[PDB]
RNA sequence: GCGAAGAACCUUACCAGGUCUUGACAUCCUUUGACCACUCUGGAGACAGAGCUUUCCCGGGACAAAGUGACAGGUGGU
RNA sequence: UUAGUUGGGCACUCUAAAGUGACUGCCGGUGCAAGCCGGAGGAAGGUGGGGAUGACGUCAAAUCAUCAUGCCCCUUAUGACCUGGGCUACACACGUGCUACAAUGGAUGGUACAAAGGGUCGCGAAGCCGCGAGGUGGAGCCAAUCCCAUAAAACCAUUCUCAGUUCGGAUUGUAGGCUGCAACUCGCCUACAUGAAGCCGGAAUCGCUAGUAAUCGUGGAUCAGCAUGCCACGGUGAAUACGU
């Protein structure tokens, strides 16, 4: 939702990382919601994000909160011609 | 108080003659100001201009449809109609200058296939 | 004279929109906030009038600091490691158009035959 | 083409002026269909002339005419060798055709400032056997000339 | 005080039946307007011919509808229920006011 | 310089075929001073009978070479076609420069 | 898979934006009208048949 | 600028992971006969676990299920 | 009357049913006939202009993927379902197009003239808000009634002064709008800023015979949203054809 109505974030996602809100923080999430946007309340947590075929690992950092979780994990291989 | 028809192109005039002094109304504007460029207007003064009638009828015309080409031309065609229409003996005179016909050319349908109504795509022979 | 050269010969609405920050519409906006008509030579501008456009320019963002500012945003967005990151990397179209044909203003002129 | 001439169609006299070639030199400087704009730079071309000059702009325009029509034209074709530049008598109506097309493809290319000026004073340097394109006739005469034999 | 629109695909069913109402309606007495033919609506559909290839070569239909137009301003119940029990040919369509 | 677009329908393009179509057809330059840079297309098919089919297409500045042919082997329809196309070769200059 | 994907059209998707239409007599996805609900094919081969009403050829 | 008169998901026929087996789709036998819906919990979702009904309609029909079988099913090939 | 608005009239355009009208018919010459050239009358003269119409057959041309079918093949999978990706990759090469390279122009303000189409799970006006894309609102409409929709080139004024620029717009940073459960790979649009190549394009090559070429806009099918593509409509509107 790129409006004014407000941010979006998958539900079986938000319910995943705030129930992760404990001290342990030994809990990858994994998911294939790639399209959920990165909130604050994702700071410090590590989140395993389907690329296609893996899931590959995203650290939330401060100033990556604001884009979408598809941005970090790539879904093309290119190496060279 | 003598009617006349004029069609051209997309355009229908219809033009009325009255005995007078020789101003040029336009729907209900004046002949400078409706079609202001001066090259424009000696178009419809020839039916007035192959016989030396050219201040002896107001006209009245209402006309619609096309640019300001067309209706110039429907409007002549009117013009030289009404005139006819009044007095039953000028024929001679336009139908020797060409005056009377009305133009028998009309935009023409596009064509499947082709880019225009005969322009075809470009072909490569290299 | 207000911050970088300026030519002379053009008037200061054309003048003006060689700072690196002013564009066509925010110069207007400067010349009738300040008062000065906007089809006066800059060579023939009083001293005061000069003098009052300078820190209404100064004000707002300057041709200085807007280069680092949006160079650092360019290092922010490829340091984290997002798509437009490695595009920046790469050298590539950042927004989202095809690659086969037409990337040319960025991947520079057509190179060597392979 | 093929089967046999084909009828021109005539032009029809210009209002103003009154004249035939007027009208041919404005649908020459016509461009996509813009009558208007080539009208103005041909009328404003005429009274800038007498303007300057004093004379009456058709006179200047039709002594400045007679000096760029050729003559003899060369054409490339059999009869007296495989096109060797054979010299022909260019018909009566081919000739105010070259004339009003050097005239405009030369008045494209003077180069001072506006148009509306490059015409006029293209029509003053024709008017006494100077400017570009009466070098054009003339060097297409001394052409026509040099094969004098293959006619 | 009543007006009746009559519109089909085909004129010729159709005018018959547009003018069938007029006379069963001024033979009971009726100050009846004839029909006014208002201005018909034609579309058109192209469709590519082959099944595969050949997007140059095509093909294109046509559906075109006709309509008239009936008006009677004093009417009488006989003329009301005549009209009402009167039954067309089915390929038209009367929307009676 | 020569590009090759070949295509093989019901078959794979696999390398030794590219280069063997590409001197055979690369040994057609010998007929010119300057060397052009046309596109030869090639196209290459295989019926169920061990019959092959090879069709060769090259639009010269003035000239425009087609042809094809049908043989029991690929490498035989290849020779064949090039034996063609110098034919064509030879009929247009000896027709051009008889017209001088 | 083509008797499965008509069975499927057919059903109710999860959300309004995944509907989308099919010719009726056959199952073709492409170019189909949705005044007749028919491809481009199926139009074709039965406007012929004078089995439209209405719809003949144009010749304008 | 051809099938495509319009690929974010669907379209989609391709790939990765998770799943099913008279089956997503039809005739056909046994019986319960309305299954269906809908609410919540778990999961990315397909799907599982519960709760509410099932007034089927008028022995016939519409549909369903349960196992049940002959059978379907292929945008696989020329 | 805010004005075709209101009462009033179908006179003129207009819509669309039935007819007339063009047939070498007449005249002059030619030929012997078919016919040819010229002229008359006419809105139109020599199949008036344009469509639909595509013979026997050639290319084993194209489609088993629109549909149908012979034979073969898979049948706990080559059948079926779900989420995520892909068809949108990128050192390069070829084809079709759009926009420019400016003064017949750029920018600002004033103002006039169309044809053909679409609209009830639809078109959506006035009014207010916002610089703008748009938001709020609900008038009229199953439409010759209401809406999309006060066409743009053109015309009249002012300014710029031949520059890689007050030309050109790519590329990029920031902030927003709409549709959709969802806009990162992968949508369209808007505002500020940035400001690239490009100064009429080698060999070669394409289109067009009159309302045509050129140029400027408008509508529709597909469609929640997305066209520089496709199919239609009009406005201004030329040059040349000696000849095979
Ligand atoms: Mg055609
Ligand atoms: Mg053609
Ligand atoms: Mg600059
Ligand atoms: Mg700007
Ligand atoms: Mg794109
Ligand atoms: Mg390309
Ligand atoms: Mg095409
Ligand atoms: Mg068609
Ligand atoms: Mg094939
Ligand atoms: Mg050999
Ligand atoms: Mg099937
Ligand atoms: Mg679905
Ligand atoms: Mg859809
Ligand atoms: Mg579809
Ligand atoms: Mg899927
Ligand atoms: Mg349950
Ligand atoms: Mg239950
Ligand atoms: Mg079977
Ligand atoms: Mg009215
Ligand atoms: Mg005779
Ligand atoms: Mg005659
Ligand atoms: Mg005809
Ligand atoms: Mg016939
Ligand atoms: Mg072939
Ligand atoms: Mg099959
Ligand atoms: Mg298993
Ligand atoms: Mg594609
Ligand atoms: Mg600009
Ligand atoms: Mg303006
Ligand atoms: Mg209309
Ligand atoms: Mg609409
Ligand atoms: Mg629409
Ligand atoms: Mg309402
Ligand atoms: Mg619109
Ligand atoms: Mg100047
Ligand atoms: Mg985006
Ligand atoms: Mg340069
Ligand atoms: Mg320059
Ligand atoms: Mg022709
Ligand atoms: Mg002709
Ligand atoms: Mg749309
Ligand atoms: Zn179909």
């Amino acid at each position: 939702r790129s409006l004014k109505k407000g941010p979006f974030v998958d539900d079986h996602l938000m319910k995943k990382v705030e129930a992760a809100a404990e001290s342990e923080k030994k809990q990858v999430i994994k998911t294939w919601s790639r399209r959920s946007t990165i909130f604050p309340t994702f700071v410090g947590q590590t989140i395993a994000v389907y690329d296609g075929r893996k899931h590959v690992p995203v650290y939330v950092q401060e100033d990556m909160v604001g884009h979408k979780l598809g941005e970090f994990a790539p879904t093309r291989t290119y190496r060279g011609h | 108080q003598y009617y006349g028809t004029g069609r051209r192109k997309s355009s229908v005039a219809r033009v009325r003659l009255v005995p007078g002094d020789g101003k040029i109304v336009i729907n209900n504007r004046d002949w400078e100001d409706y079609i202001p460029f001066a090259a424009l207007r000696e178009v419809i003064k020839q039916p007035l201009v192959a016989t030396e009638t050219l201040g002896n009828y107001d006209v009245l015309v209402n006309v619609h449809g096309g640019g300001y080409t067309g209706q110039a031309g429907a409007i002549r065609h009117g013009v030289a109609r009404a005139l006819l229409q009044v007095a039953p003996e000028y024929r001679p005179a336009l139908k020797s200058a060409g005056l009377l016909t009305r133009d028998p050319r009309m935009k023409e349908r596009k064509k499947y296939g082709l880019k225009g109504a005969r322009r075809a795509p470009q072909f490569s022979k290299r | 004279i207000a911050g970088v050269d300026v030519p002379r010969e053009k008037r200061i609405v054309i003048s003006l929109t060689y700072i690196y920050g002013i564009g066509k519409q925010t110069a207007k906006e400067v010349l009738a906030e300040a008062g000065v008509s906007e089809d006066t030579r800059t060579r023939d501008l009083t001293e005061e009038e000069l003098g009052k456009i300078r820190e209404i320019l100064d004000r707002i963002k300057v041709e200085g600091d807007l280069r680092r500012e949006v160079n650092l945003n360019i290092k922010r967005l490829i340091e984290i490691g997002s798509y437009r990151g490695m595009r920046h990397r790469r050298g590539l179209p950042v927004r989202g158009q095809n690659t086969k044909n037409n990337a040319r203003t960025r991947k520079g002129p057509s190179k060597t035959v392979a | 083409p093929r089967k046999g001439p084909v009828a021109k169609r005539d032009v029809l006299p210009d209002p103003i002026y009154n004249s035939k070639l007027v009208t041919r030199l404005i649908n020459k400087m016509m461009v996509d269909g813009k009558r208007g704009k080539s009208q103005a730079i041909l009328y404003s071309a005429f009274d800038i002339i007498a303007q300057e000059t004093g004379k009456d702009p058709m006179e200047v325009f039709e002594q400045a005419m007679k000096n760029i029509m050729p003559l003899l034209e060369v054409k490339a074709r059999r009869v007296g060798g495989a096109n060797y530049q054979v010299p022909i008598e260019v018909r009566a109506d081919r000739r105010s055709t070259l004339g009003l097309r050097w005239l405009v493809n030369y008045a494209r290319l003077r180069g001072e400032k506006t148009m509306e000026v490059r015409v006029a004073r293209e029509i003053m340097d024709a008017a006494n056997n100077t400017g570009a394109s009466v070098k054009k006739r003339e060097d297409t005469h001394k052409m026509a000339d040099a094969n004098r034999a293959f006619a | 005080k009543i007006r009746i629109r009559l519109k089909a695909y085909d004129h010729r069913i159709l005018d018959q039946s547009a003018e069938k109402i007029v006379e069963t309606a001024k033979r009971s007495g009726a100050s009846v307007s004839g029909p006014i033919p208002l201005p018909t609506e034609k579309s058109i559909y192209t469709v590519l011919r082959a099944v595969h290839k050949y997007k140059d070569s095509r093909e294109q239909f046509e559906m075109r509808t006709h309509k008239r137009l009936i008006d009677i301003v004093n009417p009488t119940p006989q003329t009301v229920d005549s009209l009402m029990r009167l039954d067309l040919p089915s390929g038209v369509d009367i929307e009676i006011k | 310089m020569l590009k090759y677009n070949i295509r093989g329908e019901n078959i794979e393009v696999t390398e030794p075929i590219r280069d063997y179509v590409e001197k055979k057809i690369d040994k057609l330059e010998r007929y010119f001073t300057e060397t052009p840079d046309a596109n030869v297309h090639v196209n290459l098919k295989v019926y169920s009978d061990k019959n092959a089919k090879v069709e060769v297409t090259i639009p010269l500045p003035n000239l425009v070479l087609r042809a094809e042919e049908t043989s029991g082997d690929l490498y035989a329809s290849i020779d064949l076609i090039v034996d063609k196309l110098e034919r064509q070769i030879r009929k247009h200059k000896t027709k051009v420069n008889r017209k001088f | 898979a083509k008797k499965s994907m008509i069975a499927k059209q057919k059903r109710t998707p999860k959300y309004a934006v995944q509907a989308y239409t099919r010719c009726e007599r056959c199952g073709r996805p492409h170019s189909v009208i949705r005044k007749f609900k028919l491809c481009r094919i199926c139009f074709r081969e039965l406007a012929y048949k004078g089995q439209i009403p209405g719809v003949k050829k144009a010749s304008w």
